[PDB]
């Protein structure tokens, strides 16, 4: 009765530690700039040929940011406050209260 | 901040030996710190003279330029 | 005077107007760290001490719920903020987030607002869901219902079947349906549980939709 | 001695006689940690304030400026009934709105809660200066090196350099700093993305990987070293092969 | 396999039961006896109903508690009681008089050392730990909320069988253990008590209720904690945690109204008036005497020891009475450090010194804030202005 | 006999699947079922086969699934951009006539520009200069910084 | 099933998109003359702001 | 900065972020090399195409009207 | 070691106080040669910077060779 009580407060203490967190963190961060510096070697080579690999082609777009860009530029062009008739409306009056 | 002396004890004997731990790994990130330093030099340094001899072809390129000025005038 | 009395009431009006955003900073002081100066026999504060008051604008009563404070502390030698004294829950873990900021240096204004914004974001992430229970409740589209503290874990019959939803901030995340009726096969519990996830905004839609 | 104290009380003679710990009442004190510590570049003021005694109804309408931007202010006006007693609102109505920010604005103020679109206005204005800043460094780090050109509406900026290795080999990137304002799926702030495009002789390289560059390099060194060291990696390889 | 069930029913002495019985009133008496015959039926003969007639005409005729305890021992359940009852009978024992009993604080943590917020179904928790501790001893559980706090509360009791005895084949019961749960804090509340018995529970817990994630209990306080209520108001979530002593009036935030209160009732422009303070220390030095400073005198002690004017909860008991606090202090003097350490010890430490105030003992200006009754019930070391609770 | 097993242990296996494996889980939650099948491990022959064919299958369905909410946000901000457009012209007008407001983008900008040059022509450029022209050009130099 | 109603809520937007193409959508021909007359304005605008 | 001197690179973006409320480009899950395939995802998600399809077309009504517009030219000559 | 239990807690003492002293030397000879090392580093760099720019701006020079061939 003693000795599977002692037993059990060992397992529970084991996988609170910090060193359990700090290890695994570390593995992680040693991925990712492994990663990183695979990567950063691989297209710094295809920018300046001697590649020897793919990295250079758009097959697919499936992954895409220009759609919200593109929207967000019309949006802007066509505001009905904002827009570009709007805005030369505004100076066309102003040059003319100048002019007159 | 303990009070009963075993404790004190305990707790002392923990803290130097951590302390002792501690030296060694602060130890052991210098060499690999002037590795890096040494390398991050290195190739400076190879960036700044293979840019004088790139700079290099660029004034014999200037030749050329010099060339082509001489041949409309 | 007749000036001072008809003046502070359009400051403080302009000072609604401020409340009207909910994150509020406030003053605020510790009487024990006040001493002299020794020559000119004037009075000085030790320590730097500032206010955060968190009111949440409850559209469901179109009033303000009773709101919280958090207070922070400078440190005598290192010049950088500590949190001493708070009102925000347990749950909230604010020496947590306070920590996190800047890497514990806590200095700016701007640090202090950042921490300020989280916790109140925070806060507005509970005022939120307590908000659209309460409404559905009121409605009638659910029966009675018992809620937690932060209004994580809620309980709730809808008209004869009974429901326990865990929810993190905006979004159910688990779900799960105790009640055994005729037509609730496992196939119709299943696909039932797994409609209930998502963001909670589309949770009131699609239950009036799956009323029968 | 003994004094008597109110929200006009000299915060000198509130402190001497500070012995308990509730909240500082001097009241142009809360209206400063309101108006210049938590809501910087924020000039407003109430228009009209009449209440109505005999319905009891305080009205207001009170008007904004959002000056992060000092070229180009945006500014709001916000009419708004309340009860007056029992602490309820009625209604309230924005009246007014520059037009440098009414679509921009109006989803964000079609909803209800001011809260929301009050310091969201106030955290939008602060993030495009951020953009506007993080725009700027960049130009001027690469501005003599490399000639650069800001577009779509300061929205996304295009960089160049001629790469030597091959004869007049040219290199074009160009990167994004979009801000988004809320009203539907998370959240309630107004949230802002990064992301770049790569070109050498005119020819787009994968997405993909140059999405996670920007990730890593960003997460390594923060937007502002991160971008400028994007630039050194993609306007500047021929240098760095060794 | 080894869960026990209900009906079953244990051996001890029964003069002690009785003592204990003897605490409760006849109304509760009468409502604990018709649901245990409802749900148990006994020995007597008869419908609940003539149960009913005869409890009825036991009560409007004043008969004594003593015959209703008699019977309940020696006619209808002569045997005695199933572990159940004695359960119940200890759960409204404790919500009668909840100053009889103490507590110890414990914080749960994760492996980041982040608090770990506990979240609870009991049905799950509870099938859990029944079958964990089964398989070492043999154990039952009850499980209850507190009539008005948002606690659930626990009691575990394990049994053991058999000095000498022949094959009656009872199981002997032996001192019962308690535990509790706020609904959203990290923080655990459970008896004080270092057996074996107590330490293999408290495990068992801290193993079933993690499911996700590894957890751990960490003590943060050495001394008991009485009144459930008072323990509550400590560390469970609310807002007087952390703003205590004189910092109680954030939590009570009832000074504060919303803004679109009405205007000329606001506090603001209405004000309130205060005492002036000296700090030339003539408090050593030395009726001559008017009641107005005076008053405001007595007024400056009430919130120093209190936080508010109106002395929210005599002048002198505090919001929750500490029994004990060791403080160290740790100053630097001419590049030498010296040690004072006090001890306090009574009902109420705190109210004590501020009737030593009151009586112009103490100097209230010098008095420090720890001193006052803010950290209240941590003892702790100060350095630097900064308390820090005892490890 | 401690040793011998011709199957995966317990304890091994994340909670969702040693709950549903033997046991109704009384619970669902989407995002803890993924983080849990990304931990299953690489292993008769058959049911192996079946095994990893179906893991690798599941791998990809989340992964779809996890590309599939990344499109969806985006496309919910548009939809957004594009409404408070939408919404923006039709207030404007007071009336549909939105195609033709389209479409008489370019009409109104040509003869907006064209009544604007009959004046500019020595408004601005006669001024011919910055501070000189200040009313028209300035004016516009500053709304185009807004 | 999940990846389903994922599905069906694309088809919604994507809907909606198409609704707004087919809004926007009109004929261009004479985009000369507006750059001609924007050439023109350009003049002046040099004149006054070239740098 | 991770091992030369045990930081100022990390905690930069991190306040980064919470000042800006910053999206970036999330990673995407594996296991066991278990990668992405455009082909496999496109399928199980059909929508794809249609969705990259039709915001084509809308580019390029969008794309001629702005051109059309020559809103382009017309705001170069204010930068 | 030592016999006296006093002797041994003061001889602990001052091992804590050499190690902390120690422990705490060896920063600044570190920082100092990293700072040196650094400020090469950086003046290199704006040599390099340098060379950078006008090879960059020999592109001019190379506009003056290929728009002759216009």
């Amino acid at each position: 009765n003693q000795q599977i009580i002692s037993v059990r407060n060992e397992i529970q203490e084991l996988k609170a530690g910090k060193d359990w967190h700090d290890l695994q963190n570390e593995q992680a961060k040693l991925n990712d700039k492994v990663k990183l510096n695979k990567r950063l070697n691989d297209l710094t080579s295809t920018l300046l040929g001697k590649y020897e690999g793919s990295q250079d082609s758009e097959d697919d777009s499936i992954r895409d940011d220009s759609n919200i860009l593109d929207i967000a530029h019309f949006v802007d062009l066509m505001d009905p406050y904002n827009g570009l008739l709007k805005k030369i409306n505004k100076i066309n009056e102003n040059l003319s209260n100048e002019l007159q | 901040r303990e009070s009963s002396k075993a404790a004190i004890l305990a707790c002392a004997a923990e803290y130097i030996q951590k302390l002792k731990e501690t030296d060694e790994a602060n130890i052991e990130k210098w060499t690999l710190q002037k590795l890096l330093s040494e390398q991050n030099a290195s190739q400076l340094a190879s960036a700044n003279e293979k840019l004088q001899e790139e700079l290099g072809n660029a004034y014999k390129e200037i030749e050329y330029m010099k060339r082509v000025l001489r041949k409309e005038g | 005077s007749t000036s001072d009395r008809s003046e502070l009431e359009d400051y403080i009006v302009l000072e609604n107007v401020y409340r009207m955003f909910g994150i509020t900073f406030f003053p605020l002081v510790d009487p024990i760290d006040l001493k002299i100066k020794d020559a000119s026999g004037e009075i000085f504060v030790d320590r730097e001490m500032l206010g955060i008051r968190l009111e949440v604008f409850s559209e469901r009563t179109s009033q303000f719920e009773k709101p919280h404070y958090v207070l922070l502390k400078k440190r005598i030698k290192s010049n950088s903020w500590f949190l001493f004294k708070h009102t925000i829950p347990s749950f909230i873990d604010v020496q947590g987030i306070f920590d996190d900021t800047n890497g514990g240096l806590v200095i700016s204004h701007d640090d202090a607002y950042l921490f300020a914004k989280r916790v109140f974001l925070q806060l507005v992430e509970v005022q939120k869901r307590r908000q659209i229970f309460k409404d559905l409740e009121a409605k009638k589209i659910i029966h009675d219902l018992d809620l937690d503290l932060e209004s994580s874990m809620v309980s709730f019959f809808v008209k004869d079947i009974k429901v326990e939803l865990f929810v993190k901030q905006n979004e159910i995340v688990s779900c799960s349906i105790l009640d055994d009726i005729h037509d609730f096969s496992q196939n119709n519990k299943s696909k039932w549980e797994i409609a209930l996830l998502g963001s909670l905004d589309d949770l009131e839609l699609k239950l009036n939709h799956s009323f029968a | 001695r003994v004094e008597r104290i109110n929200g006009l009380t000299n915060l000198q003679k509130e402190l001497v006689t500070k012995y308990d710990t509730l909240p500082l009442l001097n009241m142009n004190l809360r209206l400063s940690y309101l108006r210049d510590h938590t809501y910087p570049h924020l000039q407003v003021s109430v228009q009209s304030r009449d209440r109505v005694h005999n319905d009891g109804i305080e009205v207001l309408v009170v008007n904004y400026k959002f000056c992060r931007n000092t070229m180009n202010p945006f500014e709001i006006q916000f009419k708004m009934f309340y009860k007056f007693e029992d602490s309820t609102l009625l209604k309230w109505e924005i009246l007014r709105i520059s037009t440098n920010v009414r679509l921009k604005a109006k989803q964000l103020l079609a909803t209800r809660n001011f809260q929301k679109c009050l310091l969201s206005l106030y955290e939008f204005d602060k993030i495009k200066s951020k953009k506007t800043g993080i725009f700027q460094n960049l130009i001027n780090l690469l501005k003599r090196k490399t000639r650069c050109y800001l577009m779509n509406n300061s929205d996304s900026l295009i960089v160049e350099r001629v790469i030597r290795e091959g004869r007049l080999t040219t290199i074009k990137l160009q990167i994004n700093f979009i801000i988004t304002m809320p009203g539907e799926r998370n959240c309630f702030l107004p949230m802002s993305k990064i992301s770049i495009a790569l070109w050498k002789g005119g020819e787009r390289f994968n997405q993909i990987d140059l999405d996670e560059i920007c990730y890593g390099l960003i997460k390594e060194y923060g937007v502002k070293t991160g971008l400028k060291e994007i630039c050194n990696v993609c306007l500047f390889p021929d240098m760095y092969a060794r | 396999e080894l869960r026990l069930e209900d009906n079953y029913v244990p051996t001890s002495d029964t003069l002690v039961v009785f003592k204990q019985l003897m605490k409760l009133p006849v109304t509760v008496l009468y409502d604990l006896t018709l649901s245990w015959f409802a749900k148990f039926g006994g020995s007597f003969d008869g419908d609940i109903y003539l149960l009913t007639e005869t409890l009825d005409l036991l009560i409007e005729k004043g008969v004594r508690r003593n015959v209703i305890v008699n019977r309940i021992l020696y006619v209808y359940w002569p045997d005695g009681l199933n572990v159940f009852q004695l359960a119940e009978i200890d759960c409204h024992l404790m919500i009668s008089k909840p100053e009889k009993f103490k507590w110890l604080p414990s914080k749960a943590l994760r492996g980041d050392g982040k608090p770990y917020v506990v979240k609870l179904q009991p049905a799950k928790f509870i099938e859990n730990l029944q079958t964990d501790l089964a398989k070492i001893y043999h154990c039952h559980v009850y499980m209850f909320k507190h009539p008005s706090l948002p606690v659930l509360i626990t009691r575990i009791q394990l049994f053991d069988s058999n000095l000498d005895k022949f094959q009656g084949k009872p199981l002997i019961s032996r001192r019962p253990y308690y535990v509790a749960f706020p609904l959203n804090s990290p923080i655990i509340f459970h008896s004080v008590d270092k057996d074996i018995y107590a330490r293999l529970v408290l495990q068992s817990i801290s193993r079933t209720i993690s499911e996700r994630e590894t957890i751990i209990f960490k003590p943060v306080q050495k001394i008991p904690v009485k009144s459930i209520h008072n323990i509550m108001t400590l560390l469970g979530p609310s807002r007087f945690a952390e703003s205590m002593g004189p910092w109680e009036c954030y939590a009570s935030a009832n000074f504060e109204r919303s803004p679109l209160h009405d205007y000329k009732k606001h506090q603001g422009l209405t004000g309130k008036k205060v005492m002036v303070r000296e700090f030339d220390d003539s408090f050593l030095n030395d009726g001559k005497e008017e009641p107005e400073i005076r008053r405001l005198r007595l007024e400056k002690n009430m919130i120093k020891f209190k936080g508010s004017a109106n002395g929210v909860m005599s002048r002198y008991s505090s919001l929750v009475p500490i029994e004990k606090v060791g403080f160290t202090l740790k100053n630097e003097i001419n590049s030498r450090i010296i040690t004072i350490k006090l001890k306090f010890n009574g009902n109420d430490i705190f109210g004590g010194l501020h009737e030593l105030c009151d009586k112009n003992l103490i100097n209230i200006d010098k008095v420090p804030g720890w001193l006052a009754g803010e950290n209240g019930s941590f003892s702790g070391t100060i350095m630097n202005g900064d308390f820090q609770r005892e490890q | 006999i401690m040793e011998l097993v011709g199957d995966i242990p317990k304890y091994s296996l994340g909670s969702e699947l040693r709950n549903r494996v033997e046991g109704e889980p009384q619970s669902t939650s989407i995002e803890r079922l993924i983080e849990d099948v990304l931990k299953l491990p690489q292993m008769d022959l058959k049911v192996l086969s079946e095994y990893s064919n179906l893991r690798k299958d599941l791998i990809l369905k989340c992964q779809a699934l996890q590309i599939g909410e990344s499109k969806l946000s985006d496309i919910l901000s548009q939809t957004n951009s594009i409404n408070s457009l939408t919404t923006s012209i039709k207030e404007a007008s007071e009336d549909d006539d939105i195609s033709e407001y389209f479409a008489t983008y370019n009409g109104k900008l040509v003869v907006a520009l064209e009544e604007m040059k009959l004046l500019l022509e020595e408004a601005v450029k006669t001024f011919g200069n910055s501070p000189e022209k200040r009313e028209k050009i300035k004016k516009i130099l500053s709304e185009l910084k807004k | 099933q999940r990846l389903q109603i994922l599905d069906d809520a694309i088809q919604e937007k994507t809907s909606e998109l198409a609704e707004f193409e087919n809004m926007v959508r009109s004929p261009s021909a004479g985009d000369n003359a507006i750059p001609g007359l924007l050439q023109i304005i350009q003049s002046y605008i040099n004149l006054l702001e070239e740098n | 900065y991770t091992y030369g001197l045990e930081p100022d690179g990390p905690v930069t973006f991190r306040n980064d972020s919470h000042e800006l409320n910053l999206m970036l480009n999330d990673p995407i899950k594996s296991t066991a090399d278990v990668r992405l395939d455009k082909e496999e995802v496109l399928s199980l998600l059909p929508s794809l195409k249609e969705y990259t399809k039709k915001s084509k077309e809308l580019k390029e009504t969008m794309g001629q009207m702005i051109s059309d517009s020559h809103e382009e030219e017309i705001k170069e000559v204010f930068v």
